């Protein structure tokens, strides 16, 4: 059991790089022993969960880590009743602040809510009501992707801590450090393409590098294993699709669509990469608008559960209509 | 009527161009 | 010490405001001993629990409030075991106290199922002369019409800011914090017509920074700024597609915005922008579709591009009409 | 300690029941024939499914009602044990009755029972058919199994028509000497939504509140979205207008109404609107689509604005 | 097609580099949760079989059938036919229309909290092979995600599926995605020549190419077509009547009846044919795919494209309702109105 996204979490708050302002404010809040307000938010892979776990480890220590820290996934537990019963069951246990090592521990238990922005308004209203139920003995920490998804009352009893996305130089630095630590043979171009396919995510990059070490088995990691583990459709397929739609008939469209489907490539990856291609190139505003609206409708239909081949042939019909006119 | 080429000088406005850039404006009132 | 709502909770029929016809009718019924089963429904934080607690402390003393009033709330699961459990056994009993009816305050009565509301309909119709229920709920339409047909309903609406600002002025005169005009405008706009969130936001602004202005409220709450949404709409209406997409995705990853909040603030903005009717219909249909597509849980960049797409078709049509 | 008008003016004979026509005539024939079969009474809630079999039983048994009549609601326990014990016990007692008289065991809300309860109710209805006659008041007759309804008659109750509710309400008004206006009667019809007990309860609520009947006093004690404003919103959506319709929608949204309440009043007004038939059907389809969005969990103001834009887009 | 399936990754005929990646994955420890996907008939079950062969000894090929009894929230005991062994457990949770969450909770609990018998032979984890996870509901996949989170230590899953857009991203992101493409026409012809030459057959290259092009790159269909062509007439010629599946040519005749006449009595006849197709238990997605392909074979003047969009839209409606005949007849009625409009002008 080697979870590299958990193994390479900095357990010390001084080991947290790039966020020393938030580290210093967290250290002041821990030493002040009166912390009613706490919130972490940012893009995934920024290590807000690792930062609050490092704060919990530097305050509670390893002995109280399994006692006064409770982590719950909000997206896994979107039901009302489970987060009513588990939070109350954890909060009702009266554990004093006395530590066997003699360190002064202030008397609160910490609660982590991972992906708390996935809740609805009524779920967060019931959550707030539970916060007002147990605002004394235990303390809470919400982790969300966007702070504007969180309803107002939960922003009243918390202090925000914004996270910048990590710059690609320190992303490549951390990836080469981890590859040197675990003796992983991968070139600089492989690291750059690995951070390209995982757009601003160190969790996805760490899991993809772990899977590359699993699938290569000691070999040098190439571009093919990276572009196949992430499921990335190669740019030759997208260029062939746009060549068929630009100058061709529906026989060519059905040929390239059947080739993509029988190659096993997912339609979600195709709509994402076709959106990425069509939002940057030199088409007209009307053509880009019609194609992107069709891509959004296609991804909605794929989320509903509609058949992918019919959606792809309708999407390629729309792209052919816009391009071949 | 709802689209004015000249700026309105007594209320707020929001600019709106196109691919050629004629720079129309829209009333915020 | 304590939160301001738990400090300054109203305890008198005159201390609750904007419900003067409702409070007058409740006082008229309770002076003549003709009070029916009550169903107070409305938005959160508009004075539903505190009104019936003021009426209970008018009816009963401090000593017999804990005996002839049973309170059930969100901590109690509302299924079919409760209605055949403590509330039936509470309603079907007499008391050694003065000869008056009992009282059951059932918070969040809209979360009961149709079978649970029918069983509660049986309990309500069986015992009337000794028990007067009080069901308080957010949505009237989530309960059955039989339950609406046996208990008298009362609509606890929102508080108009014209009537909301004297209580805010009273709590800013009693508690000395810095008060400006734009801070009060931000309070009465972001609070959305309920006193509970206004007092919570005011206390959080006092405890976090110390002064109450517009930008302090916006930074403490995280609400999207008006100039922020103005910049988003300007980028959608007078920039290129790749330029607008890159600018808005950098603003989303910087400011911490989300596309649902961008959607509702842009929806509030486009009814100020004097569009022609046809492009207004097109924008509203497209934005409602984007809201539903975000509700069903898809990728976010593609829906952002569809929003920019609708506004680019809009800007082409606006310039072509000019 | 005055009784509510729901139970105070409940009819005591079959001649006062205004709901059905053929079924009440069948009950009137059954009250003098004396060979009453086991019956199942189906219909919407609140249409009078248990103030009709009660009147039939009171006209049938008469002075021996208290010994030879068992009403079993869903108010008590609805397990299999109580139906096994109490119904069989009551059917096994003897009552000195005339030739064309039988005991009556009314089972209100007979649809919530399981398959075992009704498959034992088959034998309880078959065996004791000489002594007692069953009367199951069911909300939905499709949930009743086929062998139960094969051996028993099926009686159907419709939803109260607005003319019948008008006749009953004017009878209650003439009985209680209530001053009235026609606009107040229209308002109590609209807030009644076809249910008789809801109509009587709203009428007694506004009589205890304000007294004299007028259309402004009905909506002070009920506070639905006002049908004048909702009808103006539908009229603006049908007359190729989106700005005035959204102005009315924002006026009804800053009064704090939920999307569900506004869209329910939207459909209830659009039922009785005045326009073309195909436009009505397209509007009802769009309103149902938007209500599926709202009940799915999308309850923003933008969804109502999109509904208004789609209604304005259907009419060119 | 079952006698000569390759038992191990070294005996495969196509996709050698993916076999090398998978045997390197087996070659080390901490084998993660797999999500195997692709098109139907590509060889996903063959790859998963070879993975299970490499994961254990030679006893993987032992299989048995159990009829496990599940209990719903309603008191109802429902039998589920599981294909199990002493090293793994293969289940199809899609047979329960609404109780899929209960069976994927209970089988996960009885496979995780019940420890392995002899931990010297197998590893510390045993495999649960879910089959066809795409038609599971969203709350069922959420319960699958919860049970995968709770029991990572002793139960590591392999999810065989196709068209991964029906699968939610919170359960896709936790699993290593392995994509098995359908083999190329040259590789299908090569394995047809191998399966003919190892049983003494004289299949020419032209008939093999016609078999590969006719089967739409489905390898099981392209091998059962070869065996049916052997049985139908042994001396293999280049011009052979390839044995066509009955519902495919019935769909082609259905599209011919659609394009024949645009009258509502023909719509009633085609409703009868669609009802026959529906009652023959084939899914309406395959029906829409075959109908669209056979209508695009008989269309002209760019109208295909509009028809293509139309087909996708009604398939979307078919994924929102429960009675598929309304949506299928809406599609063919709109198509016949559009043809009548196209052929009239
Ligand atoms: N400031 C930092 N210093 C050092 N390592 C960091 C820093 N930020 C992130 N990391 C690394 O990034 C990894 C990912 O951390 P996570 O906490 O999973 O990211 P995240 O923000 O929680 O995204 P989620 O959990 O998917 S919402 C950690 O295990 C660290 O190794
Ligand atoms: N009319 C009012 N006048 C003054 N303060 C009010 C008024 N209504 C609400 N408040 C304040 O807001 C708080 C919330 O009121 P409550 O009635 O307890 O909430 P609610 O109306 O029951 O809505 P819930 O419980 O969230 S569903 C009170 O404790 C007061 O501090
Ligand atoms: N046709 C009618 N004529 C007169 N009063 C009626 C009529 N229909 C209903 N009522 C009144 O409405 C109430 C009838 O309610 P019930 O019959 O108890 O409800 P129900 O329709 O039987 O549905 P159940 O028993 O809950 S399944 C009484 O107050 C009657 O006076
Ligand atoms: N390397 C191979 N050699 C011979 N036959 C193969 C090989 N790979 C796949 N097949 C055949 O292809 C068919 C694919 O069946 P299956 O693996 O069940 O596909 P799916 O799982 O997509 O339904 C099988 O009948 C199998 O016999
Ligand atoms: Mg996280
Ligand atoms: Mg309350
Ligand atoms: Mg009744």
């Amino acid at each position: 059991p080697v979870p590299w996204v958990e193994k390479y979490r900095p357990k010390c708050v001084d080991e947290v790089a790039f966020q020393e302002e938030v580290v210093a404010v967290l250290k002041k809040s821990l030493e002040g022993a009166d912390l009613p307000n706490l919130l972490f938010y940012g893009p995934p892979g920024t290590g807000k969960t690792s930062t609050i776990l490092a704060a919990a480890r530097e305050l509670f220590g390893p002995e109280l880590f399994r006692l006064r820290v409770l982590e719950l996934n909000a997206s896994d537990e979107r039901g009302i009743q489970v987060v009513r019963e588990k939070v109350k069951n954890f909060a009702q246990l009266t554990v004093s602040g006395s530590r066997s090592d003699g360190k002064p521990c202030p008397p609160f238990k910490i609660v982590i809510l991972d992906e708390a922005d996935s809740m609805t308004s009524a779920a967060q209203a019931a959550l707030r009501r539970t916060m007002e139920k147990e605002s004394k003995t235990t303390r809470f920490c919400l982790i969300c992707n966007y702070v504007s998804r969180i309803i107002e009352p939960l922003t009243s009893r918390c202090s925000k801590f914004r996270f910048k996305p990590l710059s690609d130089k320190i992303q490549q630095q951390r990836l080469l450090d981890i590859a040197k630590k675990e003796n992983v043979k991968i070139s600089d171009e492989g690291i750059a393409y690995l951070v390209k396919v995982s757009e601003g995510d160190l969790r996805k990059a760490i899991t993809f590098l772990q899977s590359a070490t699993r699938l290569t088995g000691g070999k040098e990691i190439t571009e093919k294993v990276i572009t196949d583990i992430a499921g990335v459709i190669p740019a030759e397929k997208i260029d062939g699709v746009f060549a068929a739609c630009q100058s061709g008939s529906f026989d060519k469209l059905e040929a390239v669509v059947k080739d993509l489907i029988d190659e096993g490539h997912a339609a979600t990856q195709l709509v994402n990469q076709l959106h990425d291609v069509v939002v940057e190139n030199n088409l007209s505003d009307k053509q880009k608008s019609i194609i992107t609206e069709k891509l959004a409708e296609v991804d909605k239909c794929l989320a509903d559960g509609a058949d992918e081949h019919l959606q792809l042939i309708s999407l390629c019909a729309t792209v052919m209509q816009q391009l071949s006119q | 009527n709802p689209v004015l080429r000249r700026p309105p000088i007594l209320e707020d406005y929001v600019h709106v161009t196109s691919t050629e850039g004629v720079r129309a404006y829209l009333v915020l009132r | 010490n304590l939160p301001w709502v738990e400090k300054y909770r109203p305890q008198t029929l005159n201390d609750l405001i904007s419900h003067q016809d409702i409070l007058s009718t409740i006082q008229k019924f309770i002076n003549e001993d003709r009070l029916p089963h009550l169903l107070l429904y409305g938005p959160p934080g508009t004075g539903k629990t505190s009104t019936i607690l003021a009426c209970a402390k008018q009816l009963y003393k401090d000593k017999e409030f804990g005996s002839m009033v049973l309170e059930l709330n969100a901590s109690d699961d509302r299924g079919i075991d409760i209605i055949r459990g403590p509330i039936l056994s509470f309603a079907s009993t007499r008391t050694i106290f003065k000869k008056g009816f009992k009282l059951v305050i059932l918070d969040e009565a809209d979360a009961m199922t149709q079978d649970a509301q029918n069983a509660l309909r049986r309990v309500i119709e069986k015992f009337t002369e000794n028990t007067r229920f009080c069901l308080i709920c957010n949505y009237l339409s989530k309960i059955i019409p039989a339950l609406q047909s046996r208990c008298t309903r009362f609509r606890f609406g929102p508080l108009t800011p014209e009537l909301m600002v004297p209580r805010l002025e009273h709590v800013v005169e009693e508690e000395k914090v810095d008060i400006s005009e734009d801070g009060m405008k931000a309070l009465v706009t972001l609070s959305s017509g309920d006193m509970r969130r206004a007092l919570n936001i005011l206390q959080s602004t006092n405890m976090a920074f110390g002064k109450v202005t517009e930008e302090t409220v916006y930074t403490c709450t995280g609400h999207p700024l008006k100039s922020d949404i103005a910049n988003i709409l300007d980028w959608m209406l007078n920039q290129d597609f790749t330029t607008a997409y890159r600018n808005i995705t950098e603003l989303k990853t910087l400011k911490g915005l989300a596309l649902h909040d961008i959607l509702t603030e842009i929806h509030l903005f486009v009814h100020r922008v004097d569009f022609p009717s046809s492009v207004r219909i097109h924008l509203l249909t497209k934005m409602a579709d984007i809201e539903y597509r975000l509700s069903v849980g898809t990728n976010e960049k593609i829906q952002l591009s569809s929003l920019i797409a609708a506004f680019q078709v809009t800007r082409d049509l606006i310039v072509a009409e000019a | 300690y005055e009784l509510p008008w729901v139970e105070k003016y409940r009819p005591v004979k079959l001649n006062e029941i205004v709901g059905n026509e053929d079924t009440v005539s069948r009950l009137e024939v059954f009250a003098r024939e004396g060979n009453v079969p086991n019956i199942i009474i189906a219909g919407p809630p609140g249409t009078g499914k248990t103030t009709s079999i009660l009147c039939l039983a009171r006209a049938l048994l008469g002075p021996a009602l208290k010994d030879a009549m068992l009403e079993l609601n869903a108010s008590n326990d609805r397990g299999i044990d109580v139906v096994r014990n109490k119904i069989k016990m009551f059917a096994q007692q003897k009552v000195t009755l005339p030739k064309g008289r039988h005991k009556i065991i009314i089972l209100d809300e007979a649809d919530s029972m399981t398959d075992g309860a009704q498959q034992a109710l088959r034998r309880t209805m078959e065996i004791y058919s000489k002594t007692t006659r069953f009367a199951l008041a069911c909300n939905a007759s499709d949930k009743i199994i086929e062998p139960i309804q094969s051996r028993c008659a099926v009686l159907r109750y419709t939803k109260l028509t607005d003319a019948q509710i008008l006749t009953r309400l004017m009878n209650v008004i003439e009985k209680e000497r209530v001053p009235y206006t026609d606009d107040g009667l229209e308002a109590i019809i609209f807030t009644a939504q076809g249910d008789m007990r809801q109509a009587l309860n709203n009428l007694q609520s506004t009589f205890s509140g304000f007294g004299f009947i007028n259309s402004e006093n009905v909506f002070k004690v009920c506070d639905e979205p006002h049908p004048l404003l909702v009808k103006e919103m539908i009229q603006h959506c049908v007359n190729a207008n989106i700005d005035e319709a959204y102005k009315i929608l924002a006026h009804l949204w800053h009064l704090g109404y939920s999307p569900e309440d506004i869209i329910g009043n939207i459909f209830r007004v659009c039922k009785t609107f005045q326009m073309a038939e195909y436009l009505k059907l397209e509007f009802i389809k769009e309103i149902g689509y938007t209500h599926m969005k709202i009940a799915e969990g999308v309850n923003s103001l933008l969804q109502m604005a999109g509904l208004l834009a789609r209604l304005c887009q259907k009419t060119m | 097609v079952d006698k000569y399936r390759p038992c191990s990754l070294g005996r495969l005929d196509y996709h050698k580099e993916q076999a090398a990646q998978l045997r390197n994955l087996v070659q080390c420890g901490d084998f993660p949760h797999l999500l195997v996907y692709g098109p139907s008939g590509a060889g996903k079950k063959t790859r998963i079989m070879c993975i299970l062969r490499e994961l254990y000894g030679v006893g993987v090929e032992k299989l048995r059938i159990e009829h496990q009894t599940i209990t719903t929230p309603s008191k109802k005991k429902i039998e589920i036919s599981t294909i199990a062994s002493n090293y793994h457990l293969e289940v199809n949770p899609s047979d329960a229309g609404n109780s899929d969450r209960v069976v994927i909770q209970e089988m996960l609990k009885t496979v995780a909290q019940s420890q392995q018998l002899e931990t010297n032979s197998q590893r510390d984890f045993k495999v649960v092979l879910l089959t066809e996870v795409d038609k599971l509901t969203k709350d069922a996949q959420h319960a699958l995600r919860r049970t995968m989170e709770k029991y990572m230590s002793t139960c590591r899953l392999i999810l065989c599926c196709n068209s991964t857009s029906k699968v939610i991203p919170p359960i896709r992101s936790r699993c290593l995605a392995v994509r098995v493409p359908a083999p190329s026409i040259e590789d299908i012809c090569h394995v047809l020549s191998t399966v003919c030459k190892k049983e003494g057959l004289n299949l020419p290259s032209q008939l093999a190419h016609r078999l590969a092009e006719k089967s739409c790159r489905n390898l099981r269909k392209a091998l059962l077509m070869c065996e049916a062509c052997r049985v139908q007439q042994y001396p293999f010629t280049a011009d052979q009547e390839i044995p066509e599946t009955d519902w495919e040519v019935y769909l082609r005749e259905t599209a011919n009846a659609i394009v024949s006449q645009q009258t509502p009595q023909r719509l009633l006849e085609v409703r009868g044919r669609l009802y026959e197709l529906l009652t023959h238990c084939i899914p309406p997605e395959i029906i829409m795919k075959g109908l669209l392909s056979e209508l695009l074979h008989n269309c002209d003047g760019q109208l295909k494209g509009e028809v293509a969009q139309m087909a996708a839209y009604y398939e979307h409606r078919l994924q929102l309702g429960s009675k598929a005949i309304y949506h299928l007849e809406a599609f063919v009625a709109k198509f016949m109105a559009l043809y009548k409009k196209f052929m009239e002008d």
